[PDB]
């Protein structure tokens, strides 16, 4: 069932390799599933603060 | 008239209280009282940043840069253009600053992450998490862990609920799936505990469940998990695009209704900024396959060509067009398209020759296919390849060449990895083959 690209470390004389349905490669190629992106936080927003106002305070 | 020190005291009170809209309105009052004060301008741009109107803050900085001069508000405008998706300008803004500050270092790390320059980003985040102390250290650790996880997932180097999810991402990049599901169930437990001590933050954990389930082969469970993920209507857009794409990959040809309803979601607002280059590239990859499978070829070719514009990045997309040509009763054009691509890039050539050979086993010209398979150096000794080669050779009784391949593979393995299980398999089967025909 699997293409030979997933069975390289396996020696086995598969007859279908000499027939029309060689199945050397996924053709058409398989879909590409993507892992969900890691979790990242905006830690710069915590730095957005007023400057020291004590020099110009009451 | 009211006293300016009184206005400053009340502005400080509003800022400490956390109210920023009224603080901004009174900063407007003080600045219309006195227009040539740098501190008032800094306070108003900070208020605009915290109010979420980055465009107005950037406008203020740009139109008051002449009066500002002096120390310059580099960090604030860098952050404003960052949150407006202007990261390239943020680079020069951080580099051109007069001096380096911890806020600038944090923003530098974040922009370096956003541009996938993971080596420098990891180094600067290590410096941040080492030499700076505050009450956001756990988020610093999860940011560094996300950096490492993305690096391992995409560039492929070995390395609370956020930490567990990030480690699951790193393990997924490393290929380990069962332990990833275990740590993901642990993160599920911690999410449940924190939420009981709202449902949107749940869905992302589930996002890494079904993708594992699909990776492990458990398609039926993964599809139901994706359906419940979408039925929850999560607020995230990038994760919605990822889930829609994974539903495409699970669906393949069947259930075109899911495929079209999910492609309706893959191209949404803000999608291009949350996802990475590799993820958007793969989404484009999947769009062309779906288009060829059910949609008209007029849009199948367009999407594949558009990705081919971005093709020099990675993840060779030529095969979509090759398969579309093969679907249009045109195989020689496909072979030429594969061949030229193989010639242009020499490091990518090996793996792509494998696809050529299969086509020349469709109805004939087997010997040329064996020649191509033999032409893949560094991969000729591999037992699966030698078995396929020997059976194709034996189709038209090309024996002596088959023994030649056997002995050259034996020599390769013996010089490289003597006494290997696969090498010993090859030697015993070579002895058997010599025994058969003499």
């Amino acid at each position: 069932n699997k293409p030979l690209v997933e069975r390289f470390e396996t020696f086995c004389l598969d007859p279908s390799l000499v027939t029309k349905q060689a199945n050397l490669v996924h053709f058409p190629p398989g879909f590409q599933p993507i892992p969900c992106k890691p979790l990242f936080f905006d830690l710069a927003l915590n730095h957005v603060a007023f400057p020291p106002l004590e020099d110009k305070l009451e | 008239g009211v006293s300016v020190p009184a206005l400053w005291s009340e502005v400080n009170r509003y800022g400490q209280n956390g109210d920023f809209t009224r603080a901004l309105k009174t900063v407007n009052k003080i600045l219309q009282i006195n227009k040539d004060d740098v501190t008032a301008l800094h306070c108003k741009v900070v208020c605009l940043i915290q109010n979420g109107s980055f465009k107005e803050a950037l406008n203020v900085i740009n139109t008051h840069t002449k009066v500002l001069a002096n120390n310059s508000l580099s960090f604030e405008k860098a952050y404003c253009e960052y949150r407006l998706n202007r990261i390239e300008n943020a680079l020069k803004t951080i580099e051109s600053a007069n001096q380096q500050t911890d806020k600038l270092k944090e923003l530098y790390g974040q922009v370096l992450y956003r541009l996938e320059r993971y080596d420098e980003c990891l180094a600067v985040y290590r410096d941040l998490v080492r030499n700076s102390q505050d009450d956001y250290d756990e988020e610093r650790k999860t940011n560094l862990s996300a950096v490492v996880a993305a690096q391992s997932n995409w560039e492929k180097v070995v390395p609370t609920h956020e930490l567990c999810y990030n480690t699951a991402c790193a393990l997924i990049g490393q290929g380990q799936l069962n332990q990833a599901m275990k740590i993901l169930q642990k993160a599920e437990d911690l999410c449940r505990r924190s939420l009981s001590e709202p449902q949107a933050e749940l869905a992302i954990i589930h996002g890494q469940m079904a993708y594992i389930l699909q990776l492990q082969g458990r398609t039926e469970e993964a599809l139901q998990l994706y359906n419940q993920i979408i039925k929850l209507k999560p607020t995230d857009v990038g994760l919605l695009a990822v889930i829609a794409n994974n539903i495409i990959t699970i669906n393949k040809d069947q259930n075109v209704f899911d495929s079209k309803k999910k492609v309706k979601l893959t191209n949404a607002e803000g999608v291009e900024f949350k996802l990475s280059k590799k993820q958007l590239q793969a989404i484009e990859f999947n769009k062309a396959l779906l288009a060829m499978y059910t949609n008209q070829a007029e849009q199948c070719r367009k999407i594949s060509a558009s990705l081919q514009s971005q093709s020099p990045e990675h993840l060779l997309p030529v095969l979509i067009q090759a398969a579309q040509l093969c679907r249009e009763k045109q195989h020689t054009k496909a072979i030429e398209l594969l061949q030229e691509f193989s010639d242009q890039h020499p490091e990518n050539a090996a793996e792509i020759k494998l696809t050529m050979a299969q086509l020349k086993i469709s109805q004939g010209n087997i010997s040329k296919a064996c020649l191509i398979l033999r032409s893949i150096e560094e991969l000729k000794h591999k037992p699966g390849m030698v078995s396929a080669l020997v059976t194709m050779y034996s189709h038209e009784e090309d024996i002596d060449s088959a023994i030649e391949v056997f002995t050259q593979a034996i020599q390769w393995y013996q010089n490289h990895q003597p006494k290997s299980p696969a090498h010993l398999s090859l030697i015993r089967e070579a002895a058997n083959f010599k025994l058969k025909y003499g």
